[PDB]
């Protein structure tokens, strides 16, 4: 019970470019396909989530996503940026905030659900990465 | 990177490596030929015979184990291929299957290096090829009448479930069971009017565990799963019906991207909205 | 049409002023509880003159569900002169809650 | 002039002559070498002296420093090299390096070819791969380690 | 307060939390290195088992063994020497299979540039001989 031989097909990469083969002689081309996919290699070749402080690491996030026009990542990384501020002098109050579950913790369990939406899994696993090395 | 006249007479696959570095088209002319895609440039290397009949499907290993490629054919014969030094040649035989092997691919490199081999006699094999004591490859009936596709599921995690496509409207769900030291049905989905043709999982699981399984009655289907144990929502792709016999069904390797290959000779791409209706997102033709 | 368009983005502009301003004077008492919240605030009406110059749940970095949520926070730690600044500067262009709470919470102030 | 002595008389001393001179001479300058910190010219000044302690059999007369330390692999409790990426004992599975996930291999050195294994927490990597991670990072790359092998 | 004070941690995070971390950053790891971007993956990996150590093998099995000599005086301090220096080595090492001697790994990429054979003098081909 061998089926109809086929004749064209696909294959991706990691890079977004289809490669799809045709039939009539034999042809084969690659079209590049990288606006439909949310994860870009460029992003993860300029993002630092471990040699900065935890508000460095969102900063730096951010500037590369405003170089890259990224409007709602680069936002999101500065709205963690704002939040995840400290200084040299410790004040208890600052613990207190962040251990609020209404600041920061509510703000990553919403835009967990919002780029799950939006399938980012690049997004997610920097949100969570970031949010795991700012703890220390 | 375009190519021109690989083969003589007819294509089957062109599947590319880990690294998107290497291309190995198969074809019906018992030829695969490996290609250097680095940039444009597509210089051709090599072009391994060893079938005795139409080569269908290969499939790349895993850079953990090496420069390692699968291939299946018409014969009943899976040939493994290696290249030492530059030096392309086969490894193992696995000629197990009394019909003609229809899917090959290889397992996810956590679970170790496993072929998933699937016959058109309704027949599959999980075969492992470690050292030079090789494994006795465990056989399961999957299906009646015929088995054209096997997909495996992705590890998200550091049990072992792969999807079966049949030849009698059926696709199959199967999991690892360690008491019977076997894989035992999980889970049967019935959509289809015709032979299934490919089967596909999704290799990204963000809140649902996707699949996409085409067949002959011109339709292609979307079975999405919310929990880890859960129904399986079938939803289609087109109000619709397709020109042609659909074929392939190839996921995007990060964000749910279907690439389907239908019988016209015409590559259509499908993203999900934020509803979840199925808005075409490209296409490709020739 | 034009000219309400002006009066919003000339109320955003002196209303990320304002923010400006109350961030430094809280770094000025070096209490860095409130100077966070307030360039949350900035950045968020930033945001928002940025998307009026260039004219499913919201995302949690929109501006009417960060000030609201900033302003939960405040009236449930129990921060009164927070929530009251955020009731008089972002109340009519962004609902938070009720004329009456709002009222209330002024009154009381 | 010790060093003059030194380089001299190792050229016949122990191919003919045991004498506690030329070892007293030798000695004197591998530890000035030590001192001046020219360790790469004591490294070279050994390998002459091993070349020059050759018999005409063949024959090395030198004193060489005993051998130090093995790798085990805890599945057979035995060497896995003899004086394939797998035990030559029990076929058990070399570690893989924590980057390229590529395993060990038994049967001009580039920096590619061999393992860097710590001899504290005992997890290897290959030495380009080990100063690509360890230029910028102080912490082991396996899954559960802290210790700081560079 | 004094609970501020007794925490060292700039948040106090839990599993419920993020509920999915580790799927995440596993899946993210795995595109990763389909790239050309090997150490990243191993950095978020590490972030991701430090945090699941701090709620709660692949690079086993291989122990590096001393060879234990019955010596009296400083030989016994001579063994866990680099050949090189004449430091004791303690962390990154490299073993070569005919000879057994130690080099450290700045000592070993020192010397390999420049030389030939063992710097203890052994005779033994090293780049050729460590398997
Ligand atoms: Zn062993
Ligand atoms: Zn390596
Ligand atoms: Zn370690
Ligand atoms: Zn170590
Ligand atoms: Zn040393
Ligand atoms: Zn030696
Ligand atoms: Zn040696």
């Amino acid at each position: 019970t061998t089926p109809v031989p086929n004749g064209c097909g696909s294959c991706w990469t990691a890079t977004g470019e289809l490669f799809c083969f045709f039939a009539n002689k034999n042809l084969v081309i690659s079209k590049n396909f990288s606006s439909l996919l949310s994860d870009r290699k460029e992003l993860a070749l300029e993002y630092l989530f471990m040699d900065a402080t935890p508000e460095g690491f969102a900063r730096n996030n951010a500037l590369v996503a405003e170089k890259f026009d990224l409007d709602e990542i680069s936002h999101c990384w500065q709205i963690l940026s704002d939040m995840l501020i400290d200084q040299s002098d410790y004040d208890p109050y600052t613990t207190i905030w962040n251990n609020h579950p209404m600041g920061i913790k509510w703000f990553i369990k919403e835009a967990i659900v919002y780029f799950e939406r939006q399938q980012n899994l690049q997004m997610l696993a920097m949100l969570c990465c970031v949010i795991l090395s700012a703890r220390r | 990177v375009v190519i021109a006249n690989a083969h003589n007479e007819l294509i089957h696959d062109a599947v590319l490596d880990y690294y998107g570095k290497r291309l190995a088209t198969c074809s019906s002319d018992k030829t695969i030929k490996i290609f250097e895609v680095e940039g444009e440039t597509h210089k051709l290397i090599d072009t391994l015979t060893g079938h005795e009949g139409p080569v269908w499907r290969v499939d790349w290993a895993h850079p953990k184990f090496g420069t390692i490629l699968a291939s299946c054919s018409y014969d009943g014969k899976v040939l493994i291929w290696k290249e030492e030094n530059g030096r392309w040649s086969q490894i193992a035989v696995h000629a197990v299957h009394s019909a003609s092997v229809n899917s090959v691919q290889w397992a996810p490199h956590e679970y170790g290096p496993l072929l998933l081999v699937a016959s058109s006699d309704g027949k599959v094999s999980v075969v492992e090829f470690k050292e030079n004591g090789t494994t006795s490859p465990i056989i399961i009936d999957a299906h009646a009448i015929g088995v054209n596709s096997a997909s495996w599921a992705p590890a998200t995690i550091e049990s072992r479930k792969f999807v079966t496509g049949g030849a009698d409207n059926l696709v199959k769900i199967w999991k690892y069971n360690s008491d019977a030291q076997t894989y035992v049905l999980e889970s049967t989905l019935e959509g289809h009017s015709d032979w299934v043709r490919d089967v596909a999982w999704s290799p990204t699981v963000l809140l649902r565990s996707y699949l996409a399984s085409v067949s002959q009655d011109r339709t292609c289907i979307i079975w999405t799963q919310d929990n880890e144990q859960g129904p399986w929502k079938k939803t289609l792709l087109k109000e619709e019906k397709f020109p042609d016999v659909l074929w392939r069904a190839s996921w995007s390797l990060s964000g749910n991207v279907l690439a389907l290959s239908g019988g016209d000779n015409k590559v259509t791409l499908w993203k999900e909205n934020l509803e979840g209706k199925w808005e075409p997102a490209g296409e490709v033709h020739q | 049409v034009e000219a309400e368009l002006q009066e919003k983005i000339q109320t955003l502009v002196d209303l990320i002023s304002i923010a400006t301003h109350n961030a430094s004077v809280y770094l000025s008492i070096d209490d860095l509880t409130n100077f966070k919240i307030w360039i949350l605030i900035r950045d968020s009406l930033l945001w928002d003159l940025k998307w009026m110059t260039s004219s499913i749940a919201d995302p949690p970095w929109d501006t009417k569900k960060l000030i609201k949520q900033l302003y939960n926070q405040a009236t449930e730690t129990g921060n009164v002169v927070l929530t009251v600044n955020i009731l008089f500067l972002f109340q009519t262009i962004y609902q938070i809650t009720e004329i009456d709470i709002a009222k209330d919470a002024i009154a009381h102030f | 002039d010790v060093q003059s002595a030194a380089l001299i008389s190792i050229f016949g001393s122990p191919r003919y002559f045991r004498d506690q001179r030329v070892d007293e001479w030798i000695q004197t300058y591998r530890d000035m070498l030590k001192s001046w910190e020219l360790f790469s010219m004591r490294a070279r000044f050994d390998v002459l002296r091993s070349k020059l302690s050759r018999t005409k059999t063949g024959v090395l007369t030198a004193d060489i420093k005993p051998r130090q330390i093995y790798i085990q692999c805890q599945n057979c409790k035995q060497n896995i090299n003899t004086p394939k990426y797998c035990c030559p004992h029990c076929g058990s599975s070399f570690p893989r390096c924590a980057i390229c996930l590529m395993p060990l291999g038994t049967s001009k050195l580039k920096l590619n070819e061999w393992f860097s294994f710590c001899l504290s927490c005992n997890h290897g990597m290959h030495a380009g791969h080990a100063e690509e991670w360890f230029d910028r990072h102080n912490v082991c790359p396996t899954p559960g380690c802290t210790c700081q092998c560079n | 307060i004094i609970e501020a004070y007794e925490q060292e941690d700039l948040l106090h995070l839990e599993v419920s939390d993020i509920p999915k971390f580790q799927t995440y950053i596993y899946q993210y790891s795995k595109l990763l290195f389909r790239w050309g971007l090997p150490l990243e993956r191993v950095k978020i990996l590490k972030v991701s088992t430090d945090f699941r150590s701090s709620y709660s093998s692949p690079y086993n099995g291989v122990l590096t063994h001393w060879i234990e000599n019955n010596e009296f005086g400083e030989e016994k301090f001579l063994a866990r020497n680099c050949n090189y220096c004449d430091l004791r080595v303690t962390r990154s090492s490299f073993i070569c299979g005919n000879c057994q001697h130690v080099l450290h790994s700045s000592c070993a990429r020192i010397w390999w540039e420049i030389g030939d054979e063992c710097p203890s003098g052994c005779g033994c081909n090293c780049p050729e001989m460590f398997d």
